[PDB]
């Protein structure tokens, strides 16, 4: 399966994402008067799927 | 604004969330958005220094206004290496005329 | 304002560092000649 | 041995030809002179204050589930292969031109009574990447087990991984005296090492 | 110290290859039922026992001791039952401290049964966290600058105790010369009130010396008395509820002897 | 901020064995550094020879 | 005259077994004086000098001694993906040497 | 894996699993290419070269 | 799997240890140079 | 013969667990020396 | 063979952290000795 | 031997026994 000529690695991209997303999600979960804003990316993001 | 369903029956204030708006609309400059003008970085960054928040704000307007009771000039933003040098002869030894 | 004063200091040390940096120069293990001394010795005896 | 401390990997200065037939080989000394001269250089110049730190582990922790069959299995009587973890060491500071073994101790959540048989064998099988004849150690006397009565000496002996590799696989066994270790928890390391920055 | 739930002590001369040697309060054959004496040791299967901060103490407040494990990197404890069940080890999240000098460590304040350690003095109040023997974060205050700040250390022919002259329960601070004391009322979290004077007490100052003394309530109401040694004597001071103290007792040593530095005294129920 | 110069490169380049001729044949260095923005100007490159 | 000796540091945390305490620091610049191991780790929390040694004269060596006694610094407490909330102030003790 | 249930049951679930979590961050695959890479990667501090 | 990830690594550690066994060398007592070094030099200037 | 070896010197006060201890001391003069 | 090393010696007093202490001993002599 | 202590005024009065520590060597 870890070798199997297949899309299905794809995944990885899936993942990638949702780790770009889940990073901007962190820096947002520190404090910052322009709170939601830059989470627009997350939005983007999660919009993209 | 940053108009939200958020209620919880919690007073809040026309001047205040007027405020927070125009930062909403100074960060959507200062970060590249719509076109705006992006001033030059030391103008955002006294933006982010002071405008950030009221008090941070109201001090740098407390600084601009007093002509002077407390700066003090222990240090300064002038300087040469001068500066440095007086250092040095302040730190040798002791105190002395000479 | 002191804040500023700490920013100016702050900045103030990278411009002298920039100087400096190089005046780091490559200052040696500390107390190493005087055990040196005796090799640098015997090389010069070894001349002779 | 220099080459252990430079690693710089393989260059030689040492020359054959010292001796000679015809000129009776009467310089061979005043060669090595040389050599011993030029490497005293490059010896001031490469030990260089190299940063040293150290670090401990959870045998238990590294290990993740598999650990109670495993130390369930320690606890029966047997030699019991085991590993390290350069990335996972390599997890912190993890920046330096250089990384390096200096030196390590473990040691056990004693409940044996007063004196009695501290007992245990321990090897690398290989720091793989690097670069039998005393690369082992046997354990007793409990805290921090140095395996060797020592206070950070410079000499003879000494621990039989200095300068390893921070890649090690590993061999490791209690010697069952006919007596019980049930009661144990998982060991704990006290492992050393160093990095050129 | 009592492990077996024994309401008072085994003895036990134990060390690094430690002897365990738990000889122990047993009746007297014979006699009222008051008769006792320490019979046999007995040496047990036991933990490392060295280089830990390896301690009598029970920490959690288990009515089980908890012999500590402190070292280089390593952290924990064994409980030991009643029974002599040293139990597995105990990794907890423990999140002791520095450590950073022993000096001055705190104990008694955070609350009865749930002592806790900060490192503390004047102008300043570090903060406990211990629950049940695991923590929060520490923390830090102070009380207020005008009260007086008792302070640690200081050999100079004086003692310091956290210790409860007043028998509330509250092993209060106080500081004793040879010619003054000095007790700060209990504020517990981050403070202390301005501390009381107690009066009763004198030596001759330029003959004093630190310690020659000791601290036990012997009155029993819980505020603790005081003992002085004297060439053949004991002076005992006994305070006034918790306020003064009485005309010191005047007790002759046993005969021939006379009590000197070698000589140790202690308080325990026989 | 940016700064340049350029050393004149007088090429030495007669036919003959003596190469009193430093014109005929030449060369030039164009040079020049950025301000690095810690002061220390960049140890500066050539543009073009 | 006045100048440098060498320094420990230290951090208070409640903090419990095996656990990484890390960090690292450096001078930026001593900028009055007169990379290459100018930069000391940090793994003990308490009177940390980043080495176990005891006031050797030989080779391993704080990465500033000589200083001069101004410096500015750079540091960091490496992130093992650990807790590290609860902490407070450091403390530093620096030691230095002087000319009457 | 047959010795048991739960740990036949593993193995079942693996060979079932498109891909979900087999995450390579290390592998059956393997060639002194591999430890090469990982000399690559715990040298110093990353870099794109 | 991540055990059959140990599993793996483990018997990797033994097959590169099939090349390092060897490369494991003699490597002989520490620091034994910087003192050998004078009983050397005394050697090549016995030679002499 | 009598003559000075050394000496260390100490204050009746906790500063503080870290706290400015800060002081000098000389001699004037040991007025008969040799 | 039987011959002296080295010795030790102390008093018993709690004196005090600063009191004075002030004796002084020899031996009139080893008679027999070599 | 001969042994002494200085009168410096001390509290001379409260003492007693002495304790001796020595130290000694043999040929078997």
């Amino acid at each position: 399966a870890a070798s199997d000529p297949i899309h299905y690695r794809k995944a990885v991209f899936n993942f990638l994402t949702k780790n770009i997303i889940d990073q901007g999600d962190m820096e947002y979960r520190k404090l910052q008067p322009s709170a939601r804003t830059l989470a627009r990316l997350s939005y983007s993001t999660a919009s993209s799927l | 604004l940053l108009d939200t369903q958020v209620s919880a029956k919690v007073i809040t204030s026309r001047l205040s969330l007027v405020t927070q708006s125009v930062q909403q609309y100074i960060n959507r400059i200062a970060l590249n958005l719509e076109p705006g003008l992006s001033i030059n970085q030391q103008e955002a960054t006294d933006w982010e220094e002071f405008a950030n928040r009221y008090g941070y704000w109201a001090a740098n307007q407390q600084l601009r206004m007093f002509p002077e009771i407390y700066v003090d000039p222990t240090l300064r933003l002038t300087k040469t290496e001068f500066f440095f040098q007086l250092e040095s002869a302040l730190n040798q030894g002791k105190l002395t005329d000479d | 304002s002191i804040s500023p004063r700490g920013l100016m200091k702050q900045r103030y040390q990278r411009v002298v560092t920039a100087r400096n940096a190089s005046k780091m120069n490559f200052k040696v293990p500390n107390y190493r000649f005087e055990p040196m001394l005796n090799r640098s010795k015997s090389g010069v005896e070894t001349l002779i | 041995s220099l080459l252990y401390e430079l690693n710089l990997g393989e260059q030689s200065f040492v020359g054959g030809g010292g001796w000679n037939d015809l000129y009776q080989g009467l310089m061979a000394g005043e060669t090595l002179k040389l050599a011993l001269m030029r490497m005293e250089r490059v010896y001031v110049e490469q030990n260089s204050r190299r940063q040293e730190i150290t670090k401990t582990i959870s045998l238990k922790a590294l290990l993740g589930e598999s650990w109670p069959a495993e130390l369930n299995k320690l606890k029966q009587k047997t030699p019991i292969n085991f590993n390290l973890e350069e990335q996972i060491f390599v997890e912190d500071y993890q920046e330096l031109y250089q990384r390096r073994i200096k030196s390590v101790s473990v040691s056990l959540p004693m409940l044996v009574g007063p004196y009695e048989d501290v007992c245990a064998q321990l090897t690398q099988t290989s720091s793989s990447y690097s670069t039998q004849p005393n690369q082992q150690i046997s354990l007793s006397t409990g805290v921090n087990d140095s395996g060797l009565f020592m206070l950070n000496f410079d000499d003879e002996r000494f621990l039989p991984f200095e300068g390893s590799g921070v890649d090690s696989s590993w061999r490791l066994q209690f010697t069952n005296l006919k007596q019980n270790l049930d009661s144990l928890n998982d060991v704990i390391l006290h492992v050393k090492y160093t990095a050129a920055i | 110290i009592d492990l077996y739930g024994e309401g008072t002590p085994g003895i036990l001369y134990q060390e690094t290859p430690g002897a365990w040697w738990y000889k122990s309060p047993q009746r007297q054959i014979g006699g009222d039922s008051n008769a006792v004496t320490y019979g046999a040791m007995k040496a047990l299967p036991k933990i490392p026992r060295l280089q830990e901060g390896a301690t009598l103490m029970d920490i959690n407040g288990d009515g089980r001791l908890d012999w500590v494990i402190t070292s280089a990197g390593v952290r924990g404890f064994h409980s030991i039952h009643s029974t002599g069940e040293w139990t597995h080890f105990t990794p907890l999240n423990t999140l002791p401290t520095e450590y950073f000098h022993p000096k001055a460590q705190l104990a008694d304040l955070v609350g009865a049964g749930l002592s806790d350690l900060v490192l503390i003095g004047p102008k300043s109040v570090r903060l406990y966290a211990n629950q049940q023997g695991n923590w929060a974060p520490a923390q830090d205050v102070t009380q207020a600058e005008n009260v007086s700040l008792p302070v640690i250390g200081i050999d100079s022919r004086q003692l310091v105790a956290f210790a409860d002259m007043l028998g509330s329960g509250q092993q209060h601070l106080v500081e004793i010369t040879a010619d003054s004391v000095k007790c700060w009322p209990n504020m517990g979290h981050g403070r202390f009130g301005q501390p009381l004077t107690l009066e009763g007490f004198s030596q001759p100052q330029t003959s004093f010396n630190p310690d020659r003394v000791f601290l036990a309530d012997i009155d029993g109401s819980g505020t603790n008395d005081i003992i002085y040694a004297h060439s053949e004597c004991l002076e005992i001071y006994l305070n006034e509820s918790g306020n003064r103290f009485s005309k010191p007792i005047s007790l002759l040593l046993p005969d021939g002897v006379n009590f000197d530095n070698t000589c140790q005294l202690q308080a325990a129920d026989i | 901020l940016y700064i340049s110069w350029f050393e004149v490169a007088e090429e030495k380049e007669t036919d003959s064995d003596g190469n009193i001729i430093v014109s005929g044949r030449y060369r030039t260095k164009i040079r020049l550094a950025h301000l690095g923005f810690d002061g220390v100007w960049s140890s500066g490159t050539t543009l073009r020879e």
